[PDB]
């Protein structure tokens, strides 16, 4: 179930090999949408499955009249969502600037329904999205373990971990605001928070193990563009009070240049400056010597990411580890011919005689909860929590 | 081909040791058991006798004609194994 | 697109004082590790093996000392042999009268080179007996020749409760399995 | 509130000259005494135990020398073994060729880590006899296995005019109570 | 047939000797027209047969009237072509200056016929001369090996190898522009190239803290070198040259410009062209007189007076070593034992019989060809002798 260069590995050798990669000069993680189903997320298949059932009348119009989506993928549930949203936004903008009243009202309903469907699944908690201290719940038990394991394994004088993700939910921020760790995500300020691309070059020092970096490749729920041509960030409560309540409990969609998720409104020269910078920073990271990368929860359905990853293996000091649950079905389907682009890409990647590539298979042995268990603790890390008792006693004093 | 055996090589001629090739030795803790080994070998190496006194269980040191250079070997278990064990005195005294 | 070596360097030689080689350490090494096309190797633990490249030979050495002097690090090593390329592969020779030159680069040796040193004739591989694996790395197999064991002298020793009878049985059984007909008392 | 270690260090390694280690101590009272959740600890004289953190293992060493060179102080130590996690606790191994890297911090050994070094192999606990307590720290108990003790020759030594009668009587009293079935001719 | 000072040696000793000579302070290689015959080229005596078969009429009017070539050599194929071209150019220039219409008309018909035969045998790929990426074919497999082997044997802080050649084709540049090496040949610029002799003293260096380069001297010129109306020497690309003048020379039958081309050693009477030729000879002479020089020779027929003179005089130095390849030793010895053969045979034989441990001569027919010359050179232990990038590149190209 574990392959490295064509042959097979066992549990002990794999566990020993993983520990050696965590001590390189540069370490990083790339997570997808499959890493949030353990806390309340939904896979891209379920979003389409629900949208198709809920809004049948628009489905025929999308397939027959405007030629935005085909029929085989709709019947197989293999439809990319963000590309469709970008195309719909482009169509709406063209119709608005051409002054065609008939088509202007046709795309508003489609965009509103799509945004209602995608947003309602991104609230990992639900109605308690507004409240504070959402990192103390049991659902986020493993993100803290991941962050602690990544941070505690760095010697003094070395760099800091870098985390890339393709989600637009607030799981990592909630987890990292409970440990006592600060993450740099490019924004600064409180009363007016703006985007400064040079903030990815700073660090803290003590004048008498605090920080990490977080890159989001698809935006976030708390980012929006106001009347001025600038990008702003707000807290969860303010965003809910401002524009998230109306999306879910109203037929409200007025501004097409407002939201910055997911990968939408890219034709504006002010909004694409964020996606381009994030993608450039991702591309530059894996070009450094003595680098490692762990991939989990990502379905290989993007051309540019695959192109960048495959072209980065020319250097003799780049190592990658891939987790893929449904591996045997891919092999069987590729053997008889056919198969999607993801299956072909991952099968071709597996069959090379390279010692720099490792692929892990299995049904439940490749999930996110199992990826965390492989990373090791240090010997001297304090594990027994003996602080909550004192907090309880203080609260009981009253 | 012969096999000369001595765990106390001090009371023996070094020519017995210098005119021979192969040897095997596990952990052995005694300071006066290495004088012949110290003298017999020609000049060129003397620092490799220190670690023979701390080998853990299952490790051995072998060197001779059959090997190009001295090497430290971890010996695998032989299956089927040797005799189980000696007598156990727990059952005899269980009469109490 | 031209790369002279596929493996990165670590240090360079600055002084020879007989058979004691002095090497200064670079700054690019930070996490006592180095990665290449086959895996990750460590060099910062005294008692391991290193190598020096000089033309058509590779000088194999053994680390003895390590210490500090701007933080500077130095390493002392002794040479034990060299590696040669003859027809299409490699062979190891056992003379240590050859020494490197000043300015030579220092590079760790991978498992491919380690296999050659603790190896014997390929023709004897069907005629060999397996004993165990390497102790320091546990990545190399060890084989012995039965014919040469009974040509020169051999001896066995050992303490109590450490595996003397285990080795005796393991060695005796394989000879019978390979050569059922022999004269041994 | 987020802490990587709850035990303060004392120094760092500045050399490995074969089997010895060099340590540079901190200034003030930081390099002699420490404090933690379970009590107090100190390293004062040769004959104590010190530990070196090495990531996934923990090396154990014994102090040999202390001297000057405000002045500066340094220590020389020898290695014994290491400690590692197994399932939910720890275990002690007795291999003495593993050494730490330069710059690694030095910490004293708490009673929690002292219990592990002087324990039995997790399976003879119900069949263990209590004899006494260690001398240097008088905080850790000592247990022995019944089957391992009374299975071969056992010897008790001493000197005339020193308690051979007394020590013999006391030890055979405390050892041979529950199972007198052994033979003393 | 490996004679060192007159005494034969076996293979292993010769291999050890050649391994020892590759680690001196200075190294260099001298080639000739025989090293490019394996790619599609030809030799000097092969061109004369084609010329005197294709134009038998000019041979009658070139020997009797102007006395340019002897009758004995024409029937034996021992003529020097590029030396005849210089005389033809001198005759044409004198006739033009003196204003003799008949002689000017007569000589213009001969130079075109000579340049057509000289050029047509040097394109080395036929019509596919103006295309790009010509180093990816299997014909230039050994030039790359030679270049790679020469560079990789140098320790840090040592001089780079130098390569001389009497050829005027583009094999070495095509081979080098594929590995990723840059060669210094005395030219600079992109839009207007020019000849700067002082750049031979430059080198590259990394500013971060690569240094992989070599020098190429062309002693007889090149196809892509021409002089415009001004007093400057320019260099162009292969495609630009083909579109400019090579196509007209090959195809048209009544085309001739004049004092335009700088190959092979044609217009030496001018004081702006000979300046290019003199520098190469001067630098060859300066390099060869270094304290620790070791020079290799291959593909050279020893038919030149000046090169032989400079080689012989350079041996009055106790640290100069030469290696000669000449696969015709037996016939030369037999022809010189009776009464003496040609000048080249006499020179090579009187070079072989001396009692010196520096000179070395190798023979044996196909045993001393250019292809077999490469394998005698050493090969580093740590050099990556594999091919791994091709699979990744083809996999990348497969996507989309
Ligand atoms: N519990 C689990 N743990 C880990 N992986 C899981 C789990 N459950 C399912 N999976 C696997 O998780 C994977 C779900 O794949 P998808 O959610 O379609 O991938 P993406 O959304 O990251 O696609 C990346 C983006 O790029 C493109 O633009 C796309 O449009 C996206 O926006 C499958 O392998 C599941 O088996
Ligand atoms: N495959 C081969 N490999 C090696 N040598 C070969 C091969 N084939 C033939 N040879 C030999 O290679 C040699 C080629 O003979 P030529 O081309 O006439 O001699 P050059 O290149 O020195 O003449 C050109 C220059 O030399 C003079 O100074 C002229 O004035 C020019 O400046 C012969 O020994 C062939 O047998
Ligand atoms: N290769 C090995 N690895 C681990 N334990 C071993 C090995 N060989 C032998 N033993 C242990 O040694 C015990 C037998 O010891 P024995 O060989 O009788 O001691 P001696 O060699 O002193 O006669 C067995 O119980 C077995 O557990
Ligand atoms: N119950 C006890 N408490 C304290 N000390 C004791 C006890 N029993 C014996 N000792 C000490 O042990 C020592 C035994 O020495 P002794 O028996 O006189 O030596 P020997 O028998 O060789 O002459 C005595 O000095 C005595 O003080
Ligand atoms: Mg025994
Ligand atoms: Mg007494």
């Amino acid at each position: 179930s574990i392959y490295q260069g064509g042959n097979k590995l066992n549990e002990d050798d794999f566990r020993s090999h993983v520990y050696s990669l965590c001590q390189l000069d540069n370490v990083g993680v790339l997570l997808g949408a499959g890493a949030s189903v353990g806390c309340g997320g939904k896979t891209m298949k379920d979003v389409w499955k629900s949208f198709k059932q809920n809004y049948p009348e628009l489905l025929g119009a999308l397939i027959d009249k405007y030629l935005l989506v085909s029929q085989i993928d709709s019947d197989n549930n293999l439809v990319n969502v963000e590309l469709l949203i970008d195309e719909a936004t482009k169509f709406l903008s063209v119709a608005k600037t051409r002054r065609c009243e008939d088509e202007e009202e046709e795309f508003r309903k489609i965009l509103s329904s799509l945004y209602k469907e995608v947003t309602k699944a991104a609230l990992l908690t639900g109605e308690q999205f507004r409240e504070k201290n959402q990192g103390k719940k049991d659902a986020f038990k493993y993100h803290k373990e991941l962050i602690s394991k990544l941070i505690s394994n760095r010697q003094p004088g070395q760099s800091a971990p870098a985390i890339f993700t393709t989600n637009y939910d607030l799981a990592l921020e909630w987890a990292a605001e409970d440990l006592g760790i600060q993450l740099f995500n490019g924004f600064s300020g409180l009363h007016t928070r703006q985007f400064y691309p040079q903030n990815f070059d700073l660090a803290f020092r003590n004048v008498n193990h605090y920080h990490a970096y977080l890159y989001k490749l698809h935006g976030s729920l708390t980012w929006y563009q106001n009347d001025s041509l600038t990008v702003n960030e707000v807290s969860a409560s303010q965003a809910y009070d401002e524009y998230i309540n109306d999306i879910i409990n109203k037929d409200d969609f007025y501004r097409g240049q407002h939201l910055i998720y997911p990968g939408a409104n890219k034709y504006s020269h002010t909004i694409g400056f964020v996606y381009g910078e994030m993608f450039r920073r991702f591309g530059e990271f894996i070009s450094k010597p003595q680098t490692a990368l762990f991939i989990n929860g990502f379905g290989f359905g993007d051309y540019h990411i695959n192109r960048i990853i495959l072209g980065a293996l020319l250097n003799p000091s780049f190592h990658v580890v891939i987790y893929y649950p449904e591996l045997k079905e891919a092999i069987t389907k590729v053997s008889k011919g056919g198969g999607s682009e993801a299956e072909k890409a991952i099968v071709t990647l597996k069959n090379m005689a390279f010692n720099q590539v490792t692929v892990v298979g299995g049904g439940s042995k490749a999930y996110f909860n199992s990826f965390v268990e492989h990373l090791p603790y240090p010997v001297l890390f304090p594990r027994d929590n003996i602080v909550d008792e004192l907090v309880e006693a203080i609260a009981n004093l009253s | 081909s012969l096999i000369v055996s001595t765990q106390r090589p001090s009371e023996l001629s070094p020519t017995v040791l210098a005119m021979c090739s192969n040897w095997f030795s596990l952990r052995l803790t005694n300071e006066r058991d290495l004088q012949a080994l110290r003298y017999a070998m020609e000049s060129g190496n003397e620092q490799i006798l220190k670690q023979i006194s701390g080998l853990p269980r299952g490790d051995a040191v072998a060197f001779g004609s059959a090997f190009n250079l001295p090497v430290r070997i971890s010996i695998n278990q032989a299956r089927p194994g040797p005799k189980s064990s000696d007598a156990v005195f727990s059952e005899e005294w269980a009469n109490c | 697109l031209f790369k002279l070596t596929e493996i990165s360097a670590i240090g360079y030689v600055v002084g020879l004082e007989g058979e004691r080689i002095r090497i200064n350490l670079h700054e690019g090494l930070q996490g006592r590790l180095a990665s290449h096309r086959k895996g990750v190797s460590s060099v910062t633990q005294p008692g391991d093996l290193i190598g020096f490249d000089a033309g058509n030979i590779l000088v194999v050495a053994r680390v003895t000392d390590m210490a500090f002097v701007i933080p500077l690090r130095q390493i002392i090593a002794y040479a034990i042999g060299f590696v040669k390329r003859e027809l299409n592969g490699y062979v190891f020779i056992s003379e240590d009268w050859r020494l490197p030159a000043l300015g030579s680069s220092a590079v760790p040796l991978t498992s491919d080179f380690l296999n050659i040193i603790y190896s014997i004739d390929k023709e004897e591989l069907p005629k060999a007996v397996e004993l165990g694996v390497d102790s320091r790395t546990k990545t190399v197999k060890i084989f012995a020749s039965v014919d040469k064991l009974l040509s020169r002298h051999l001896a066995v020793l050992g303490s109590t409760g450490y595996g003397k009878s285990n080795f005796n049985a393991l060695l005796t059984r394989k000879v019978s399995e390979k050569y059922p007909n022999s004269r041994i008392v």
